[PDB]
């Protein structure tokens, strides 16, 4: 029976939502002005573009 | 005692009782053996029977 209670114990501890984070593994750059660059570069496929006015 | 052609000792209430009882203790004694080392405790399962 106390074994039981102790378990109850850690259950309940770890029940607590005090993570407050995420793993997160991360670290795989963006590059986002290939990505701008790619996709125009595929909207204009085929397409004589001309300058801003 | 004297019954159907028959004697008998025709014996002192304690000692009838007393038996008895004795049996009904020994009945307890190995019902309980047997089954204390039966089961299973997991504390997270619970307690088992295989």
């Amino acid at each position: 029976q106390l074994l039981d209670v102790s378990r109850q114990i850690k259950s309940y501890w770890l029940t607590n939502s005090l993570s407050t984070s995420f793993p997160t593994v991360d670290y795989s750059e963006p590059d986002l002005e290939k990505v701008k660059r790619t996709l125009t570069k595929l909207q204009n496929h085929l397409l004589e573009v001309s300058l801003i006015e | 005692f004297v019954c159907n052609e028959n004697i008998y000792m025709a014996p002192n209430a304690y000692t009838l009782l007393a038996t008895r009882m004795l049996n009904a203790t020994y009945c307890f004694q190995k019902a309980l053996t047997k089954i204390e080392k039966f089961p299973q405790y997991n504390p997270q399962e619970g307690y088992t029977y295989p």
